[PDB]
């Protein structure tokens, strides 16, 4: 089967009804008539623990608050209350088909008050140009969703060379979201330019955050 | 039983259907084959064939079945259902099917219900159920069905009567309405606002002495006489009154009427071959089947036949809308009806006359009589009410045999519901017949399938809901239905194919009739010949024509309403000729001076009120006032005028297959889709009426969730596109290559002006002072009008009023040709008088005072879409056609050696234009509204193009009559013959859906998951500059060609197609009533004097100026012997073939040809660089002209092959059109193997080595000590690895991580464990693709059965 | 309860076989299948496999049927894995899952997880970086500070800020690839009046070369 779990990210809130839809190219139903669809949670950090089994039957020593549901080609896990607990990634998984395909994830978020990224720049120290290289980083902060954009421009110039992503969980204290951006420069590459920018596109403001820096010590 | 070799793979041409293909637990193909040699209905004096007798020597010669083939193509047993004896599958106490993998489908011993007069018919269609692989929906139609094109019965002209003094064609009842001399107390009164002051207003009603602003009053009233005695009673209906009758032709009144086609048994009526009832009475074997297939190749019971199912016809109009058993009505009701019928019109919204083929009767209840409501009675009030059931009964839409088997086809299971969306109507579709699925059908089964309960709705029903906000393209279209569904959207389906989940129901669909949206004056009927016969049903172009100085300023006018109690020609400002240049302004003064006064008391007191406001408009303002365009609520049409005949539009919607599953069966109407009973009730109805408790109607609404008619594209970047896109006849582009602002007729044989592009043509006039009101400076476009200034040397941005009406010299002109006075009104302190002459001091003149330059097909105003004429609806028929490449050119020279249109006779350049308009031939009325016509026949012909590369073109165009010759011209289809019915089979390529749409695969890249700012279609057309793919295109039978669509492994539309039978009609052409032409359309003479073309006798010297005013056709104004010889497409044809070259090479003449789409990039259609100051029409006309070929030859385009890697829109690339030698008949897909005909190297499923072990290899004993449950994984279904090796032959070679052994049945009781060896194919061959049954894993396939034996 | 004890995070070269244990206890190990599945970090679930350990027989994903070996040791009820040449994409946390198929209980009870990282990288010191804002957040009354880790290797890595001290507005990342390196980047958010006045120190802690480096962030005369 083609394997498709939407949606990727669901935000919801404190005790919600998170609905996870998984969604199949042709019906999974097993020649036993059992439809092997499996819906499991990853706590962040932890092993995935099974929540649905059998479509609909639950899990022992799950709590009730899950519930899988459909047939054919259609299954949905609804979550009535969604608690710290439920933090995670859901997967869809069907075993009537080989081979089992878990589905993409779909990392339960809690919703908060969308935020603009604290985006910061961080230019290279010297010890790091003294080794040899450069990487430029700038430091985005408490922001929500996690869809943003992140473009880096040198002297106004796009680049996508060097792009490196990196992400952080859904901190249990607020429940933000972090991003640091960073470029892999040889020592020359970046004694040859005069500034970067990054150039984080979030929806949270309708133009992107602007936050630049140059090289001749500003 | 057995292959039967006398048997070959043939293609459904409904569905472009050969074979299905099986991926999955039950792979291989369902190809249909049959006995291809057969001579079907005894072709290869047009005698009648009765189709009893038909079906019977059909089934006893033509041979029918359903070829089972492995995954690898290896041609399996056939299912024969005529030879085959089937057995309804057994079922367990859960319903299911007693199935074994091994043992099959557990037969009862007993034949499916009335299979015994169901198994001669014809598989057409398989359907694999996804909630189970083994059950199949086969489509059975009679074997007459597939030979249906072989009965050759063309849809017949009416007849003459004979010498005629009207010049008509092919039958056409034309003549000008008159004036009824005993009705003549009957034109609509006037009525004054009931407060409020005199003045001179001579042109609001005021007929000499009255001068005061009148409305005309429309009473329809019930009789005092409340009681029910004869029910509901009327004393006054202003609706029923018709000052204007049908003219006595000689004595006799010129009628619409069935017996002009002939009686039904030398012009012969078309009938339809069979009627609904003549279905539904003996449904077995007239209907179509959906025999329930249960298929298990490799066991022992491979075939189980559980339900038939007969798609029965009346099981889908008996869901027909109310209103439909009465299609010569509409919700216009009586005075529509007269309206239509004085101006010699189809009435209602279905009229047989424009749609035989939806009635028992097809051309024999071909007329505007027997409407199912009185319409001819002596007294008026007693007329409009509805039929009873005793009296003579109106000829309903049925689902007649050609309608029905168009409508038979594209089965799409969801759940326990099979969906016939219908076919292209090719299976049955004449030369002039428009068979269409007017709906779905759906078998609707229980879970356990045992019972099943077969409706069918209409596509009215489920297009319900169609909204603006659905579409990502052209927004307006007619659409948009009511509660009784005058629209009629039938559909060339070309399949319900499932991009995921959303059902796809694509093709081409008939939107509502907008060409005869415009109704023509009653004493200009004579002279828009063609609009009159696209009324009457004649011409059944659904393509606007531009015939608008006869019209009527709107087409709502009661025949009341159209003669004036003056003797003013006609009854202005309510009914005049159509003039947007004339019509009001909607400013406050003027609307509360003619509207406000009685818009409050429109439809109270049971009288609506005709303004005094002049409602004129162009082409655009016409549709979107009244054709049912598409608005942002669902059943909103007040005006669906009437039907296309053949499909309007290219067509594609994401349906809700749960609604379509889950939707009714037998449709519930309710008061509201009836139409109303009286015309008191018809003229007090509500447009959108809620529901009636109890119906379920409205329930079908939802089903259509979206669509798309091709490109994601506002109107005026659509006509750029369609610019862009080459005429398949001969591959030039419709824009000519025309540089758009680039261009050299800019005011500043390689580039020419654009037939639909605006851009770059004429003026960048700015519409500031246009119509009183960002800048938006627009092209005119071709036939710009616009009023030189005072200097002389600089052209206004706009028309004068007093230009454009002629009030400049103050007589018989083509701007005033109803003698209208300028009208101004000054508001006095609440006291709008109204006055006559011009504005002067502080009146506010009614008119327009500064007009759009441009009133020809090429008006395209946004601003103002009175004067606008390329409207959506005829941009996307204008898209549709030019895909066909059908759409009609007006020419007035046949291309003769006398008659001939020279590159000299026309002129591009603005140098050249603007000295004398006139150069460029553009006609202004008689062509295809929306375009530039003399654009077109560059397009087509390329005179220009010959005559500066050196003379090869046809010679055919419009050239402007010039001294006092009249332009005696026609449209003409330019000899090609696809159909808006050639549709292909709907394929799904990742998230876009593909089907070939004449010569051009349509690709919707973007309309199931909607991309912003792409185009919404890449369109694949046949190479013209390749010979065989033009002699494709130039087939007079080029649908019959088409094998199939199917999207490769690359993700790629591979169209193949039989040029077998393009060979056999090129040499039956080469060896040897309407001519049997597909494009042939009944078009008539345009006739308009070269005096229309020199509206001086100051300021404005444009030809153009006013509505181009034909003259009255006559017997003398008859089309040229040439020129009529053209309105036979096969002459075109002749010509272009002939301008063509003749290299003809036959080395070895391919008999087939597989066009493979190119590959697109993710460019492909994108304007997200191009939108992102300039209009979005101008930034994508520039883009395409950044695509067309930087910078004759045998008036073939070359395929450069620029722009299709980037608009999307381009030719078959040499590369991407293999020419296959062998002949396809029909193709048999499995999911690895292609075979033509069946024939060509099947695929491998895997090497020959790994086989099953005989039973005596394995050893029996230790394979079968511990439990069989344990010896394989019970949920993935396979075994062991470790158990592989001791279950089958693995030679060293294959590794044996390259095979799994799927578990089919394992019984621990007896012991026995049956296994289907799989072999893992390696997509593209990391480690990924798809375990396939390894088929050649034993003699009887991939599964064996191991038990202690 | 049933409880599954795999092998631990596993550093291994890329080509080379290895075999991650899983542990099987509170159940029969023979009734029940180990599955194994493939985490990627940061994409979705992947079955490699499954065995049922009664008779040791393998069913795998074709994905996985040449790149891992499932096997079982019924004497001491625990499960393998030997994955075959372990490449990029095979860099993963791999999980053993017992599955009941008398209630057709596809996996549920999962082992803690094999985190297998393939990269062929030594243990290398890591390079703290201080990253100090040039005037952005100086003007800012909200100052946020950073420190970069580039070439190091494994994942473990403890990384905190003033000894774990200052801990309010801490965001640590995750390493990422680069030419078969790890390179993490912590921040960290403080008053106006915190920076440059009170000492903030990152303490990166790497828990595989004994090396602890107090990187004092400083203004580098901007």
């Amino acid at each position: 089967v083609l394997m498709t779990q939407t949606p990727l990210s669901l935000p919801v809130s404190l005790g919600d009804q998170a609905s996870i839809s998984c969604r199949f190219s042709q019906t999974i139903v097993h020649s036993n008539g059992a439809t092997y669809l499996e819906w499991y949670l990853q706590r962040p950090g932890q092993s995935p623990k099974l929540l649905i089994y059998k479509v609909s039957n639950r899990f022992s020593g799950v709590p009730d608050r899950f519930s899988g549901s459909g047939s054919g080609t259609d299954f949905t896990l609804k979550i009535s209350r969604v608690e710290a607990e439920d933090l995670g990634v859901y997967y869809c998984f069907q075993g009537s088909h080989v081979p089992w395909t878990f589905g993409g994830g779909t990392k339960l978020e809690i919703k908060r008050a969308d935020a603009a990224p604290t985006v910061s720049i961080f230019p290279p120290s010297s010890e790091q140009l003294t080794s040899g290289g450069a990487s430029v980083v700038c430091f985005l902060n408490n922001f929500y969703p996690k869809d943003i954009n992140v473009k880096w421009k040198i002297d106004g110039s796009e680049r996508q060379n060097g792009v490196l992503n990196s992400w952080t969980d859904q901190d249990s204290k607020d429940s933000t979201y972090s991003m640091s951006s960073t470029l892999t420069l040889t020592k020359d590459e970046y004694e040859r330019h005069n500034s970067y920018t990054c150039e984080a596109t979030h929806k949270t403001s309708t133009s992107p955050i602007v936050k630049s820096f140059n090289r001749n010590e500003c | 039983n057995a292959i039967n070799p006398r048997l070959t793979p043939w293609t459904y041409r409904n569905t472009s259907f050969s074979s299905l293909p099986l991926t999955g637990e039950n792979p291989g193909a369902w190809a249909l084959v049959r006995d291809n040699s057969a001579k079907g209905i005894t072709a290869g004096q047009q005698t009648t064939y009765d189709p009893t007798r038909t079906e019977a020597a059909l089934t006893a010669s033509t041979t029918f079945a359903l070829r089972r083939y492995d995954l690898a193509g290896r041609a399996l047993y056939d299912l024969d259902f005529s030879k085959l004896n089937p057995q309804t599958p057994t079922r367990d106490q859960t319903g299911q099917i007693t199935f074994n993998p091994f043992g099959g489908f557990g037969l009862s011993g007993a034949a499916p219900q009335q299979w015994n007069e169901v198994k001669n018919k014809v598989p057409v269609e398989v359907a694999q159920d996804p909630s189970n692989p083994y059950r199949f929906a086969v489509l059975l139609v009679p074997r007459s069905v597939v030979y249906y094109e072989q009965l050759q019965r063309g849809l017949g002209l009416p007849q003459q009567r004979n010498t005629s003094t009207t010049g008509a064609m092919f039958g056409l009842k034309v003549k000008n309405a008159e004036a009824d001399t005993a009705k003549s107390n009957e034109k609509l009164q006037g009525a004054e606002a009931t407060g409020s002051g005199s003045g001179q207003s001579t042109q609001r009603g005021g007929s000499s002495g009255d001068t005061k602003v009148k409305a005309l009053k429309i009473e329809v009233k019930k009789k005092s006489d409340s009681e029910d005695n004869g029910q509901l009673q009327l004393e006054k209906n202003d609706l029923a009154n018709a000052p204007i009758k049908r003219s006595e032709e000689s004595g006799q009144s010129v009628q619409l009427k069935a017996d002009d086609f002939g009686t039904a048994l030398s012009p012969t009526p078309w009938r339809p071959w069979l009627a609904t009832e003549q279905i539904h009475k003996d449904l077995p074997k007239w209907s179509a089947s959906i025999l329930i297939l249960y298929d298990a190749p490799y066991a022992r019971n491979r075939t189980a036949i559980d339900r038939v199912d007969h798609l029965d016809p009346k099981a889908m109009t008996a869901n027909y809308p109310p209103s439909w058993r009465t299609p010569k009505w509409n919700h216009h009701g009586l005075w529509d009806w007269k309206a239509r019928d004085v101006l010699l019109q189809t009435t209602g919204f279905f009229n047989p006359r424009r749609h035989p083929e939806w009635f028992d009767g097809g051309q024999t209840v071909a007329d505007n009589e027997k409407t199912g409501f009185d319409v001819d009675n002596s007294e008026n009030t007693k007329q409009g009410f509805q039929k009873e059931a005793d009296s003579d009964k109106s000829a309903p839409i049925a689902l007649p045999f050609e309608a029905y088997f168009a409508n038979i086809g594209n089965l799409t299971w969801f759940g326990q519901a099979l969906l016939v969306f219908g076919g292209n109507g090719h299976v049955t579709k004449s030369a002039h017949t428009a068979p269409l699925s007017i709906g779905v059908f759906r078998v609707r089964y229980n879970a356990t399938g045992t019972s099943a309960t077969v409706t069918g709705w209409p596509y009215a029903l489920l297009f319900s809901g169609m909204v603006n906000k659905q579409t990502d393209g052209l927004k307006d279209l007619p659409f948009n239905n009511n509660r009784w569904f005058e629209y009629v959207p039938r559909m060339a389906v070309a399949g319900a194919k499932f991009v995921g989940r959303e059902l796809v129901l694509a093709g081409t669909i008939t939107m509502g009739d907008t060409a005869t949206v415009p109704r023509l004056l009653y004493d200009e009927l004579e002279s828009n010949l063609n609009l009159v016969a696209q009324g009457q049903g004649l011409l059944r172009e659904d393509l606007q024509l531009f015939t608008p100085y006869g019209w009527a300023n709107r087409p709502d006018l009661p025949i009341g309403a159209w003669s004036s109690s003056s003797s003013s020609s006609h009854n202005a400002p309510y009914y005049f000729h159509n003039n947007p240049d004339w019509q009001d302004r909607p400013i406050q003064n003027v609307v509360d001076a003619f509207i406000k006064p009685w818009e409050d008391k429109n439809g109270k007191d049971d009288a609506k009120y005709i303004y005094p406001y002049r409602y004129s408009g162009m082409w655009a303002w016409q549709v979107y006032n009244w054709s049912n365009k598409l608005t942002d609520q669902p059943l909103s049409a007040d005006f669906v005028n009437e039907n296309a005949y053949q499909p309007n539009s290219l067509f594609a919607a994401i349906l809700n297959p749960e609604l379509l599953a889950a939707l009714p069966d037998k449709v519930k109407y309710g008061k509201e889709n009836e139409f109303a009973a009286n015309e008191y009730e018809r003229f007090n109805q509500k447009l959108t009426v809620a529901p009636t408790q109890g119906t379920n109607w409205s329930h079908f609404s939802p089903t259509l969730s979206r669509f798309s008619t091709g490109f994601n594209l506002v109107g005026s970047v659509l006509d750029q596109v369609l610019d862009y896109v080459p005429w398949i006849g001969n591959g030039y582009r419709y824009g000519n290559n025309h540089r758009g602002v680039d261009d050299i007729t800019a005011p500043q044989s390689r580039s020419f002006l654009p037939t639909f592009s605006n851009i770059g043509v004429g003026l960048k006039a700015n519409v500031q002072a246009t119509l009183g009101g960002a800048n938006l400076q627009l092209w005119t476009g071709a036939g710009w009008r616009n009023d030189k200034a005072s200097s002389g040397q600089s052209d206004e941005n706009h028309t004068k009023f007093t230009s454009a009406t002629g009030m400049d010299q103050q007589g018989t002109s083509a701007g005033n040709p109803d003698s209208l006075k300028q009208d101004n009104i000054s508001k006095s302190g609440d006291s709008l008088t109204t006055q006559d002459g011009n504005a002067i001091d502080q009146q506010e003149a009614t008119n327009y005072t500064n007009l759009p330059p441009n009133l020809t097909p090429t008006a395209d105003w946004p601003n103002a879409l009175s004067f606008t004429n390329k409207n959506n609806a005829q941009r996307a028929q204008l898209f549709l056609r030019g895909l066909l490449g059908s759409i009609p050119v007006l020419v007035n020279r046949s291309g003769s050696d006398s008659n001939k249109f020279q590159a000299t006779d026309q002129k591009w350049s603005y140098t050249d234009l603007h000295s004398d308009q006139t150069k460029l031939n553009l006609p202004a009325y008689g062509e295809v509204n929306g375009l530039l016509n003399p654009a077109l026949v560059e397009t087509y012909f390329g005179n220009t193009r010959a005559g500066g590369s050196g003379t090869s073109s046809p010679g055919i165009g419009f050239k402007i009559p010039e001294q006092n010759n009249d332009s005696k011209a026609t449209l003409i289809t330019p000899g090609l013959a696809w159909t808006p019915q050639d549709v292909g089979n709907l394929v799904v390529s990742g998230t876009t859906v593909s089907f070939q749409l004449g010569g051009w695969l349509v690709t919707f890249t973007d309309f199931v998951k909607p991309r912003a700012g792409y185009l919404g279609l890449q369109l694949t057309g046949l190479d013209a500059s390749d010979a065989t793919q033009r002699a494709l295109i130039w087939a007079p039978r080029p649908w019959a060609a088409f094998r199939g669509s199917w999207v490769n492994r690359l993700g790629r539309v591979e169209s193949v197609w039989d040029l077998k039978g393009v060979w056999a009609d090129q040499a039956q052409s080469d060896s040897q009533a309407l001519p049997e032409h597909p494009n042939a359309l009944a078009f008539q003479v345009s006739v308009v004097e070269a005096s229309a073309y020199k509206p001086n006798t100051s300021t404005n010297s444009s030809p153009y100026l006013h509505l181009v005013k034909p003259k009255k056709v006559t017997q003398s104004d008859k089309l040229d012997d040439d020129l009529k010889n053209l309105l036979d497409p096969n002459q075109v044809r002749t010509k272009l073939r002939q301008s063509f070259g003749t290299d003809h090479s036959t080395q070895p003449q391919p008999q087939s040809l597989k066009t493979t789409t190119p590959v697109f990039g993710t460019s492909s259609g994108n304007l997200s660089s191009v939108l992102s100051d300039l209009s979005p029409v101008e930034k994508v006309s520039g883009w395409l002209v950044g695509q067309l070929p930087s910078t004759s030859t045998n008036n073939l385009a070359p395929n450069t092959n620029t722009g299709n890697d980037v608009v999307g829109v381009g030719r078959l690339s040499e590369s991407n059109a293999a020419k296959m030698n062998d002949d396809v008949d029909g193709i048999v897909r499995t999911p690895l193997a292609e075979l033509l005909d069946g024939e060509g190297q099947t695929a491998d499923t895997g090497p020959q080595s790994v086989k099953f072990k005989s039973p005596d290899q394995i050893d029996f004993n230790r394979l079968f000590t511990h439990p069989v449950t344990d010896l394989f994984d019970p949920v993935t279904m396979l075994v062991y690895d470790q158990y592989i090796p001791l279950f089958i032959d693995i030679p060293a070679s294959v590794n044996p991580k390259m095979v799994r052994l799927k578990v089919l049945s394992f019984d621990t009781n007896e012991q026995s464990l049956g296994l289907r060896l799989e072999f893992f194919k390696p997509d593209q061959d990391p480690n990924n693709g798809d375990f396939l049954p390894l088929l050649t894993a034993s003699s009887q396939g991939p599964q064996t059965l191991f038990s202690p034996f | 309860e049933v409880q599954l004890q795999q092998s631990g995070p596993e550093l291994v070269k890329p080509g080379t076989s290895m075999k991650i244990s899983c542990k099987a206890s509170g159940y029969s190990f023979t009734g029940y299948t180990m599955n194994w599945v493939k985490q990627s970090h940061g994409k979705s679930l992947e079955w490699i496999g499954l065995i049922n350990p009664y008779n040791g027989g393998t069913n795998y994903n074709q994905k996985f049927r040449g790149t891992a070996t499932l096997t079982v040791d019924k004497s001491s009820s625990t499960a393998y894995m030997e994955l075959l040449s372990l490449t990029s994409e095979d860099s993963a946390v791999y999980y053993c899952a017992r599955s009941n198929y008398a209630y057709d209980l596809l996996m549920d009870y999962w082992g803690q997880g094999t985190s297998v990282t393939v990269s062929s990288a030594k243990t290398t010191p890591p390079s703290v970086y201080p990253l100090a804002p040039g005037s952005a957040a100086q003007t800012n009354s909200m100052v946020t500070l950073g420190c970069l880790v580039k070439g190091y290797f494994p994942e473990p890595v403890t990384v905190t800020w003033n000894s774990g001290s200052l801990s309010s507005g801490v965001h640590t990342f995750p390493a990422v690839l680069q030419s078969d390196l790890y390179t993490l980047s912590s921040s960290v958010t403080v008053p106006s009046s915190t920076w440059p006045s009170e000492t903030v120190t990152c303490n990166v802690a790497h828990p595989a070369s004994s090396t602890k480096v107090d990187k004092k962030i400083v203004p580098r005369d901007c």
